[PDB]
RNA sequence: UCAACUUCAG
C-alpha cells in the first residue's frame, strides 16, 4: 500500500516484506493513509 | 448497544394499532383506551377534556413504563353515555380549540406587525 | 506441587469444586425502576439474546416453537439451538439449515430468555439467603439490571456503580423449585429476626409522610390520576371527605384503598410525644401522630419507618402475616406507584436554606460553646492546681479525661438541640429524619450546630508531635480546640486544624470498615 | 561502554529538558507532561516512593 | 467525628 | 496490605503539611498509600562534611 | 362538556422572540403546546454526513455532531418536504433532504476557521442560518475537511439537534393564588415579571374557587424557524396529531360494531 | 475542545459567540459585560462561554499527520 | 511588601522564590523541626497581638490550604464536606474523563477516553491553577436540581436530561490500541502479515477478512464490528496457521490510526487504534467533586425534565436523600456558589478555609441577581405543567463522567469456551 | 409404611410441594397424559400448579424417616400448604 | 496459552 512517513509527511510505497524505511529521510515509522471506501455518519 | 432506535418513539413497527379498546369489567360502563406510540402531550390533553365533560364519570391516563412508549387512559362514563363517545367528543372539542387558537394567533400575529 | 493444587481458596476442593464459574449467567449494572414490581428484575435485550432455556417440544407448544426457531437468534424473539432426540444441536446461528429446522415432539427448542422467566439474583456477598432471589424477567431498553427499591435493602445494594449476578435455571423442575423456595415475595419476612426484609425506602417513605399528614388534600383529578396506578383498584372511587365547598379527598383516605383486604394495625410515629397517651386525647392524636388501621383502613396516623419499614408489626409485616406474600407484593408495588406520582405533584429537595438556622439559634449555639470552653478551662485549672481527686477505677488523667469528654459532649448535644427545635415543618432535613428515609438528628446537628469531637481510637484527638497535637498549638494544651473538638457546623466550615482532626476521625471510620471485612467474612466461612 | 541507564523523562539528562514548548510540540511532547517516568520497553512506569 | 460515645 | 493492625494505617499528626490527608486509596491499602502534599518536598541528599 | 374559547394576546414579537399570552384555556392544553413547541415542530437538519478528507483534529464523528447541531433555514420548504422514511426514492433525493458541501484547505499560514459559512447548499431556502458564523473546526497550515452533508426533515423527538426553539418559558398564576406552590417564607422570594402584587404583599390571597389561567409564554427561536412560526406550527402539529387519533379511533370503532 | 454548537440546557447558538467573546474580553469588558453584550441571559447559556476552555488551539501546534 | 512586590513583577524582574528563600523569608522544615517549631496559621488572626495565646511564633503557614494534595485540591470548599466524602472524590477524580494529554493523538495507548467539550469548574480553588485543571479540565459543568423527580433517582442514581446528551454533554471517545508483532522463532516457522486465504491458511474464521488490506492491515476509517479482524497474521506450518487478532466483543469501532514500524528486534510491528464514541448511557457513572457518584437512573428529553420560569431545564437530577447521611454541604455551598458565577460573570473562589466567603454572603449576592437567597426555585412539572408545590434546588454544579461505563461490563454465558484443566467456564 | 403408625406431618412441606410441582411439570412437558382438564393453559408448570389445587398429580411422595424407615404419603392424602 | 504482579469496582 501507501504509507505516510511520521517525520517529513512524503507518502512512500513499501511493498510487502520490505524495511520500513521513508525514502529521503530514513524514519523507521509509518502510517497506513485513510482508506478510499467512505463510512456514512449520522450525525446524531 | 442496547439503545433503542429513536425514530421507536413516535413510528409503529408494521402490525402494532395505535388505539386498542378494551372495556373494564370491574364496572359498568368503563373502557380502557390504549394508544401506541404516544406520551404525556396526548394523554394529558385527552384527559383535562373528558375531565371537563359532566357525563365522564372517571378519566385518568398512565404512561406504564417510561422506557416504553404507551398510554392508558380509562374512561367511565355515566349511563345513557358511552365512553367511545366521550372519547371521540374530547378529541373532536380539542380539535375545535385548537384551530380557534391558531386563528386568533395569526390574527394577533398580523395585529402586532403593521401597527 | 500436588498438595498446592489442592489445598486453599482456588484449589480444587474449595476453588472447583464447592464453588466454579457457570454458564447461563450474566453480570451488569444496576440501576432503580419504581415501574418494575417486587419480583420483576429488567433485563437488556443483549443479555437475554445470548442466555437461552430449553424447552421441550410438544403438541401444545408446537407452532409457537417453530415460529421461534424460523426467526432464529438473529431476529430476537428466537432460538439458538435445536437439540434432537438423538442429542445432536442443530445450530440455528449458523446457516438456514432448512432441513433440520422441523421440530417433532420431543426435540428440545433453546429458546431465548423471554418476559416472565424465573432467574435467580445475587450480590455478592451473599450474607443472607436474601442476597439470592427469584425475580421474573422483563426485558426493558438499555444495558442495566432494572429492580425495585424496595429490594433494594436485602440485597444490600445502591445504584452507584453496582453490579448484580444473574442465574437463570435450565430446567423446569430446578425452575419450579426456584419459584416456590426463592421468589421475592416469598423472602419478604425473614426467618432471622422474625421482621419483613424489605420496606418502602428512599423517595417512597418520605413522600408517604408527607401524603399522610392530615393537611394533604388532593382534588378530583389528582385523586384520578392517582388510582389510575393502583392496580388493585376496584373501579370504585370513595366519596370525598370533604363534599362541600368543593370535593377534595384526602391522603389517607387514598392510601386507605392501598391497604389490602382488612388489616388491623397499631403503630405509633417517630415524633409521638410520649405524654400524649398518658393524658387527653389519647386516640385524637393533636399532632396526627399514632397509626391506626382497622378493616383495611387508615383512620388516623402519618406513615413512617414505623409503619411501612422493616420491623416486626409494621403495616408491611402484619400484611405479609395476614393477607399472604401475592398480595403484599401488589401492597408494596401499588405504594411506590401512587405515591412516586403524588411526589411528582409536591415534589422534595434539599437545599443550604435547610442547613440555616435562625441568628438566635446560632447565637443560642455560640453561647453554649463559649460555657463549654470556660468549664473545660475551668476543670484544667483544677487539674493543675492539684484539686482534681481521682474517681475510682481511674487514674488522674482518666478522671479529668472523662470530665472534659462530658462536657464537650453535653454542650455538643445542647447545641444539637438547639439547632433541631430551630427545624421548621418546611425543613427538608428534618422531613428525611422524621420519615426515616434517610438521615440522623446527629447528622442535622453536625450541619447546622457542631461537628462535635473528633476522636481517635476512643481518646481525643492524641499529641502526635512532642506532647502536643498540631506546630500551632502550644505544649501541654488539653483545652477543646487542641484536642480535636470541632466548634463549627459543616454548613460554617471547618478551620484548618479543626479540618486535619476531622480528617483523622474520617481515616479511622474508613480503617475500620476495611479491616472488618475480612474478619467478620472468615467468621461466616466458618459458622457456615 | 558497561551499560545502559533508563533516562527519566523531562530530568537534566532527557533530550526533552531545556526546550520550550514550542520545541516540544515540535517533537510532539505536551508541554504541560509532568515527566518524571521512565519509557521502558515502550510503557511509562513511574518509581513509587 | 462526633463524640466519645458516638462513632469517630 | 493483609495485616489488619489499625495502627500503621490511622493518619497521624505528623503528616500535617506534608502528605494529603484526604487522598488515600480505600481498601486493603487504607492509610499505608499516601500522597504529597502541594508544597511538600523531599530532600535530595547533601555531604555533611 | 365542550372546550373553552381561548384567547391570544402577544406582547412581544422580535425575529428572535415571541412573549403572548393564553387566556380561558385549560392547564393540560397549554402545557401541551409548550412541549410541541420543544419537541414536535418539524425543522430541518443535518442527518447524513460523509466526509471525504478529515486531516483536523477533531475526529470524524465530532465533524459530524457540529454539523448536525448547525441550525438551517426551515421556514417555508420543511412543510413541503416530506420525511425520508415517507419518500418514495430509494436513500434521499431533492423532495426528502437538501444536501451541503464542505471543501476547506488551510493553504496559507494563519489557522482557518472554518465556518457555518462554508457550508454551501444545493437548494438556496435552506442555509446555516448565515444571510459572526457558527464555527465548526479550527483547521492549522496543511489540514483539511471535505465532506458532503444530508439534511433531513425531523422533530425534537428523534434529535435535540431538530429543537426548534432554545428556552420556551411557560409560567401560569404569577401571584401565588392557587398556592400550587407553597412557599416556607412568602417574602424571601422574588416577584415575577408578570406579577400584579403591591411590593408589600408576597403572595395574592388564596382563591378557592380558582383554576390555572392565563399563561405567559416566551418562545425563543434558533433561527431556524421564524418563532411566530414555530408556535403556528406547534398548534397545527398537535391538531393533526388529535385529527390521526381520532380517525384510528373511528376505524376501530367501526371494527369492534 | 472547541466551543459546543448550542447550549445543553436550553439549546441556544453559542458557538458563534467565542471569538466574539473573546475580542470583548480584549477590549476591556469584564466577562459578564461581555456575556450580556453576547446576549447571553440564562446562567445555563452564561456557563457555555464562562466556563469554556479551548483546547483546539493547543492542539493546532502540533504538526499534520500529512502535509 | 518589598518582596511581596519584587515577585509580582516576577518576569523580566529576575526575582523567583529561590530569592525568597536566600533572602532568608522562608524557610524548608521538615517534621523533626516541625516538633520544636510554633506555627501560626495566619499572620493576621495569630501574630497581631490579642488575648495572647502564643507570643513566641517561630513560623507562619503560607497558606492553609497547602495541606491538601494535588487530586483533594480540586474538591470547592472541601472543609464543608464529611471527611471521607474527599477522600472519596480524591479517588473518584482520579478517575474522570478529560483530555489527558494535549499529544493525545501521537501517542497510541490502550484505553484512552478522551472527552469531547470538557469545562473548567465555574467554582475554583486557587491551587487548581497550579495543577493544570484549567489548561487541561476533566468533567462539565451543568444545571442540577437536587429533587425527587420520578423515583429514578433515587438510592444513589442521577436522571439525566436526553436533549442535553443529544447537544454534546459527556459524549467521550475510548481508543483501543492493539499491538501485533510478526515474529520469526524457526528458521523455516515465520509470522506475516498478510490477508488470510480461506483454502491456503488452514485456520480460518466466520469473521470478516475483506476488511484487511493488501498488508493484512485495516485501513484507518473502516468502521469494524466486534469480531472483525483488525490484524491478519498467517504462520507458515512445518498449510498455514490464523494468528489473526480480532476487535474485542462489543467494540463497534472505527480505525482512527494504523502504524507500521520497526522494532528493536527489527521485526515489523503494528499497531492500530481504534475510536468508539460513547454516548451517555442510563448505566454510566457521574459524579460530583464531592464525594457522591451515581449511575444515570433514567434520561428525560427536554420536554419532560422540569422546567423554571426561564425555560431552564436541569442538565442532571440528582435525589435528595444522598445530601443528609453524607453530609457533603460543600455540594450545596458549590451550586450556590456557581448560580452566583454564572449570573455575575466571575469564576466562584472556593479555597478551603478563606473565611471571607460565607454562605450568607454568597445567598446576598444571589439575591441581587434576581433569584431566591438560598438557591430554590419554583419548578413546573414538566409532564403536567403544573408548579411543583416544593420549590426545587437548582444550580450549576461541576460533574464528572467517571471512566466506568455500562458497556463495559454488561456480560452474558451461555455454553461458551471452557478450561482445560477443570473442563468448567473459562473466566472473564 | 401402612396408613396407620404414619407419624410424619399430614401437611406437605414447601420442598416436597416444589419437587412435586417441577416434576409434575418435567412429565407434562414430556407428554405425559394431563389428570386434569386445562382451561387453554399450555405452559407445563401452570397445568402442574392446576393439577396440585385439584389434588390429582399421580406421584407419591416417601419420606425417609431418619431411622431409614420409608412413609409413602399420596399426594393426594398431603394436605397442601398453600 | 498459562503463572505472576499491580491497578481499580462495590
Ligand atoms: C454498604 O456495605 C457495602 C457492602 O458491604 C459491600 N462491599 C464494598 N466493599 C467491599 C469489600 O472490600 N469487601 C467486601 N467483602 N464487601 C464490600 O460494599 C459495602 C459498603 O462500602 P461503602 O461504604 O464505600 O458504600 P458508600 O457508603 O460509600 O455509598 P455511595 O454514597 O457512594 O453511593
Ligand atoms: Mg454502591
Ligand atoms: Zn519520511
Ligand atoms: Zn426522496
Ligand atoms: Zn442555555
Amino acid at each position: 500500500m501507501i504509507y505516510i512517513c511520521g517525520e517529513c509527511h512524503t507518502e512512500n510505497e513499501i511493498k510487502s516484506r520490505d524495511p520500513i524505511r521513508c525514502r529521503e529521510c530514513g524514519y523507521r515509522i509509518m502510517y497506513k493513509k485513510r482508506t478510499k471506501r467512505l463510512v456514512v455518519f449520522d450525525a446524531r | 448497544m442496547n439503545a433503542p432506535p429513536a425514530f421507536e418513539s413516535f413510528l409503529l413497527f408494521e402490525g402494532e394499532k395505535k388505539i386498542t379498546i378494551n372495556k373494564d369489567t370491574k364496572v359498568p360502563n368503563a373502557c380502557l383506551f390504549t394508544i401506541n406510540k404516544e406520551d404525556h402531550t396526548l394523554g394529558n390533553i385527552i384527559k383535562s377534556q373528558l375531565l371537563k365533560d359532566p357525563q365522564v364519570l372517571f378519566a385518568g391516563y398512565k404512561v406504564p413504563h417510561p422506557l416504553e412508549h404507551k398510554i392508558i387512559i380509562r374512561v367511565q362514563t355515566t349511563p345513557d353515555y358511552s365512553p367511545q363517545e366521550a372519547f371521540t367528543n374530547a378529541i373532536t372539542d380539542l380539535i375545535s380549540e385548537l384551530s380557534l387558537l391558531e386563528e386568533r394567533f395569526r390574527v394577533a400575529i398580523k395585529d402586532k406587525q403593521e401597527g | 506441587s500436588l498438595k498446592q493444587r489442592l489445598k486453599g481458596k482456588e484449589g480444587r476442593v474449595r476453588g472447583n469444586l464447592m464453588g466454579k464459574r457457570v454458564d447461563f449467567s450474566a453480570r451488569t449494572v444496576i440501576t432503580p425502576d419504581p415501574n418494575l414490581s417486587i419480583d420483576q428484575v429488567g433485563v437488556p435485550r443483549s443479555i437475554a439474546a445470548n442466555m437461552t432455556f430449553a424447552e421441550i417440544v410438544t403438541p401444545f407448544n408446537i407452532d409457537r416453537l417453530q415460529e421461534l426457531v424460523r426467526r432464529g437468534n438473529s431476529q430476537y424473539p428466537g432460538a439458538k439451538y435445536i437439540i434432537r432426540d438423538n442429542g445432536d444441536r442443530i445450530d440455528l446461528r449458523f446457516h438456514p439449515k432448512p432441513s433440520d429446522l422441523h421440530l417433532q415432539t420431543g426435540y428440545k427448542v433453546e429458546r431465548h430468555m423471554c418476559d416472565g422467566d424465573i432467574v435467580i439474583f445475587n450480590r455478592q456477598p451473599t450474607l443472607h439467603k436474601m442476597s439470592m432471589m427469584g425475580h421474573r424477567v422483563r426485558i426493558l431498553p438499555w444495558s442495566t439490571f432494572r429492580l425495585n427499591l424496595s429490594v433494594t435493602t436485602p440485597y444490600n445494594a445502591d445504584f452507584d456503580g453496582d453490579e448484580m449476578n444473574l442465574h437463570l435455571p435450565q430446567s423446569l423442575e430446578t425452575r419450579a423449585e426456584i419459584q416456590e423456595l426463592a421468589m421475592v415475595p416469598r423472602m419478604i419476612v425473614t426467618p432471622q429476626s422474625n421482621r419483613p426484609v424489605m420496606g418502602i425506602v428512599q423517595d417512597t417513605l418520605t413522600a408517604v409522610r408527607k401524603f399522610t399528614k392530615r393537611d394533604v388534600f388532593l382534588e378530583r383529578g389528582e385523586v384520578m390520576n392517582l388510582l389510575m396506578f393502583l392496580s388493585t383498584w376496584d373501579g370504585k372511587v370513595p366519596q370525598p371527605a370533604i363534599l362541600k365547598p368543593r370535593p377534595l379527598w384526602t391522603g389517607k383516605q387514598i392510601f386507605s384503598l392501598i391497604i389490602p383486604g382488612h388489616i388491623n394495625c397499631i403503630r405509633t410515629h417517630s415524633t409521638h410525644p410520649d405524654d400524649e397517651d398518658s393524658g387527653p386525647y389519647k386516640h385524637i392524636s393533636p399532632g396526627d401522630t399514632k397509626v391506626v388501621v382497622e378493616n383495611g383502613e387508615l383512620i388516623m396516623g402519618i406513615l413512617c419507618k414505623k409503619s411501612l419499614g422493616t420491623s416486626a408489626g409494621s403495616l408491611v409485616h402484619i400484611s405479609y402475616l395476614e393477607m399472604g406474600h401475592d398480595i403484599t407484593r401488589l401492597f408494596y408495588s401499588n405504594i411506590q406507584t401512587v405515591i412516586n406520582n403524588w411526589l411528582l405533584i409536591e415534589g422534595h429537595t434539599i437545599g443550604i436554606g435547610d442547613s440555616i438556622a435562625d441568628s438566635k439559634t446560632y447565637q443560642d449555639i455560640q453561647n453554649t460553646i463559649k460555657k463549654a470552653k470556660q468549664d473545660v478551662i475551668e476543670v484544667i485549672e483544677k487539674a493543675h492546681n492539684n484539686e482534681l481527686e481521682p474517681t475510682p477505677g481511674n487514674t488522674l488523667r482518666q478522671t479529668f479525661e472523662n470530665q472534659v469528654n462530658r462536657i464537650l459532649n453535653d454542650a455538643r448535644d445542647k447545641t444539637g438541640s438547639s439547632a433541631q427545635k430551630s427545624l421548621s415543618e418546611y425543613n427538608n432535613f428534618k422531613s428525611m429524619v422524621v420519615s426515616g428515609a434517610k438521615g440522623s438528628k446527629i447528622n442535622i446537628s453536625q450541619v447546622i450546630a457542631v461537628v462535635g469531637q473528633q476522636n481517635v481510637e476512643g481518646k481525643r484527638i492524641p499529641f502526635g508531635f512532642k506532647h502536643r497535637t498540631l506546630p500551632h498549638f502550644i505544649k501541654d494544651d488539653y483545652g477543646p480546640e487542641s484536642r480535636g473538638f470541632v466548634e463549627n457546623s459543616y454548613l460554617a466550615g471547618l478551620t484548618p486544624t479543626e479540618f486535619f482532626f476531622h480528617a483523622m476521625g474520617g481515616r479511622e471510620g474508613l480503617i475500620d470498615t476495611a479491616v472488618k471485612t475480612a474478619e467478620t467474612g472468615y467468621i461466616q466461612r466458618r459458622l457456615i | 561502554f558497561i551499560g545502559k541507564i533508563p533516562i527519566m523523562l523531562r530530568s537534566t539528562y532527557c533530550l526533552l529538558n531545556g526546550l520550550t514548548d514550542r520545541d516540544l510540540c515540535e517533537l510532539n511532547e505536551c508541554p504541560l507532561d509532568p515527566g518524571g517516568y521512565f519509557i521502558i520497553n515502550g510503557s511509562e512506569k513511574v518509581l513509587i516512593a | 467525628i462526633w463524640g466519645i460515645g458516638c462513632n469517630p | 496490605r493483609d495485616g489488619k493492625l489499625a495502627k500503621p494505617r490511622q493518619l497521624h499528626n505528623t503528616l500535617w503539611g506534608m502528605v494529603c490527608p484526604a487522598e488515600t486509596p480505600e481498601g486493603h491499602a487504607v492509610g499505608l498509600v499516601k500522597n504529597l502534599a502541594l508544597m511538600a518536598y523531599i530532600s535530595v541528599g547533601s555531604q555533611p562534611s | 362538556p365542550y372546550a373553552n374559547q381561548p384567547t391570544v394576546r402577544i406582547t412581544e414579537l422580535t425575529d428572535e422572540n415571541v412573549k403572548f399570552i393564553i387566556e380561558n384555556t385549560d392547564l393540560a392544553v397549554a402545557n401541551s403546546i409548550r412541549r410541541v413547541f420543544i419537541a414536535e415542530v418539524p425543522i430541518i437538519a443535518i442527518d447524513w454526513v460523509q466526509i471525504d478528507a478529515n486531516s483536523s483534529v477533531l475526529h470524524d464523528e465530532f465533524i459530524a455532531h457540529r454539523l448536525g447541531l448547525i441550525p438551517l433555514t426551515s421556514d417555508d420548504i420543511v412543510d413541503k418536504l416530506q420525511y425520508s422514511r415517507d419518500c418514495t426514492c430509494e436513500e434521499f433525493c431533492p423532495e426528502c433532504s437538501v444536501e451541503f458541501t464542505l471543501d476547506v484547505r488551510c493553504n496559507e499560514d494563519q489557522t482557518r476557521h472554518v465556518t457555518s459559512r462554508d457550508l454551501i447548499s444545493n437548494s438556496p431556502r435552506v442555509i446555516p442560518v448565515t444571510s459572526d458564523d457558527i464555527l465548526i473546526v479550527k483547521l492549522r497550515k496543511g489540514q483539511e475537511l471535505r465532506l458532503r452533508a444530508y439534511a433531513k426533515k425531523g422533530f425534537g423527538k428523534e434529535h435535540a439537534k431538530w429543537n426548534p426553539t432554545a428556552g420556551v418559558a411557560f409560567e401560569y398564576d404569577p401571584d401565588n393564588a392557587l398556592r400550587h406552590t407553597v412557599y416556607p417564607k412568602p417574602e424571601e422570594w422574588p416577584k415575577s415579571e408578570y406579577s400584579e402584587l403591591d411590593e408589600d404583599e408576597s403572595q395574592a390571597p388564596y382563591d378557592p374557587n380558582g383554576k390555572p389561567e392565563r399563561f405567559y409564554y416566551n418562545v425563543e427561536s434558533c433561527g431556524s424557524l421564524r418563532p411566530e412560526t414555530i408556535v403556528l406550527s406547534a398548534l397545527s402539529g398537535l391538531k393533526k396529531k388529535l385529527s390521526d387519533l381520532q380517525t384510528q379511533l373511528s376505524h376501530e370503532i367501526q371494527s369492534d360494531v | 475542545m472547541i466551543i459546543p454548537v448550542r447550549c445543553f440546557t436550553c439549546g441556544k447558538i453559542v458557538g458563534n459567540k467565542w471569538e466574539a467573546y473573546l475580542g470583548l474580553l480584549q477590549a476591556e469588558y469584564t466577562e459578564g459585560d461581555a456575556l450580556d453584550a453576547l446576549g447571553l441571559k440564562r446562567y445555563c447559556c452564561r456557563r457555555m462561554l464562562l466556563a469554556h476552555v479551548d483546547l483546539i488551539e493547543k492542539l493546532l501546534n502540533y504538526a499534520p499527520l500529512e502535509k | 511588601k518589598r518582596h511581596i512586590d519584587q515577585l509580582k513583577e516576577r518576569e523580566y524582574n529576575n526575582y523567583s522564590w529561590q530569592d525568597l528563600v536566600a533572602s532568608g523569608v522562608v524557610e524548608y522544615i521538615d517534621t523533626l523541626e516541625e516538633e520544636t517549631v510554633m506555627l501560626a496559621m495566619t499572620p493576621d488572626d495569630l501574630q497581631e497581638k490579642e488575648v495572647a495565646y502564643c507570643s513566641t511564633y517561630t513560623h507562619c503557614e503560607i497558606h492553609p490550604s497547602m495541606i491538601l494534595g494535588v487530586c483533594a485540591s480540586i474538591i470547592p470548599f472541601p472543609d464543608h464536606n464529611q471527611s471521607p466524602r474527599n477522600t472519596y472524590q480524591s479517588a473518584m477524580g482520579k478517575q474522570a474523563m478529560g483530555v489527558y494529554i494535549t499529544n493525545f493523538h501521537v501517542r497510541m495507548d490502550t484505553l484512552a477516553h478522551v472527552l469531547y467539550y470538557p469545562q473548567k469548574p465555574l467554582v475554583t480553588t486557587r491551587s487548581m491553577e497550579y495543577l493544570r485543571f484549567r489548561e487541561l479540565p476533566a468533567g462539565i459543568n451543568s444545571i442540577v436540581a437536587i429533587a425527587s423527580y420520578t423515583g429514578y433517582n433515587q438510592e444513589d442514581s442521577v436522571i439525566m436530561n436526553r436533549s442535553a446528551v443529544d447537544r454534546g454533554f459527556f459524549r467521550s471517545v475510548f481508543y483501543r490500541s492493539y499491538k501485533e508483532q510478526e515474529s520469526k522463532k524457526g528458521f523455516d516457522q515465520e509470522e506475516v502479515f498478510e490477508k488470510p486465504t480461506r483454502e491456503t491458511c488452514q485456520g480460518m474464521r466466520h469473521a470478516i477478512y475483506d476488511k484487511l488490506d493488501d498488508d493484512g492491515l485495516i485501513a484507518p476509517g473502516v468502521r469494524v464490528s466486534g469480531d472483525d479482524v483488525i490484524i491478519g497474521k498467517t504462520v507458515t506450518l512445518p498449510t498455514k496457521r490464523d494468528c489473526s487478532t480480532f476487535l474485542r466483543t462489543s467494540e463497534t469501532g472505527i480505525v482512527d490510526q494504523v502504524m507500521v514500524t520497526l522494532n528493536q528486534e527489527g521485526y515489523k510491528f503494528c499497531k492500530i487504534r481504534v475510536r468508539s464514541v460513547r454516548i451517555p448511557q442510563i448505566g454510566d457513572k457521574f459524579a460530583s467533586r464531592h464525594g457522591q457518584k451515581g449511575t444515570c437512573g433514567i434520561q428525560y428529553r427536554q420536554e419532560d425534565m422540569p422546567f423554571t420560569c426561564e425555560g431552564i431545564t436541569p442538565d442532571i437530577i440528582i435525589n435528595p436523600h444522598a445530601i443528609p447521611s453524607r453530609m457533603t454541604i460543600g455540594h450545596l455551598i458549590e451550586c450556590l456558589q456557581g448560580k452566583v458565577s454564572a449570573n455575575k460573570g466571575e469564576i466562584g473562589d472556593a479555597t478551603p478555609f478563606n473565611d471571607a466567603v460565607n454562605v450568607q454572603k454568597i445567598s446576598n449576592l444571589l439575591s441581587d441577581y434576581g433569584y431566591h437567597l438560598r438557591g430554590n426555585e419554583v419548578l413546573y412539572n414538566g409532564f403536567t405543567g403544573r408548579k411543583i408545590t416544593s420549590q426545587i434546588f437548582i444550580g450549576p454544579t461541576y460533574y464528572q463522567r467517571l471512566k466506568h461505563m455500562v458497556d463495559d461490563k454488561i456480560h452474558s454465558r451461555a455454553r461458551g469456551p471452557i478450561q482445560i484443566l477443570n473442563r468448567q467456564p473459562m473466566e472473564g | 409404611q401402612a396408613n396407620q403408625k404414619r407419624i410424619t406431618t399430614p401437611y406437605m412441606t414447601k420442598y416436597e410441594r416444589a419437587r412435586v410441582l417441577g416434576t409434575r411439570a418435567l412429565q407434562i412437558a414430556m407428554c405425559a397424559p394431563v389428570m386434569v382438564e386445562l382451561e387453554g393453559e399450555t405452559d407445563p408448570l401452570l397445568i402442574a400448579m392446576k393439577e396440585l389445587k385439584a389434588r390429582k398429580i399421580p406421584i407419591i411422595i416417601r419420606r425417609y424417616l431418619p431411622d431409614g424407615s420409608y412413609e409413602d404419603w399420596g399426594v393426594d392424602e398431603l394436605i397442601i400448604s398453600d
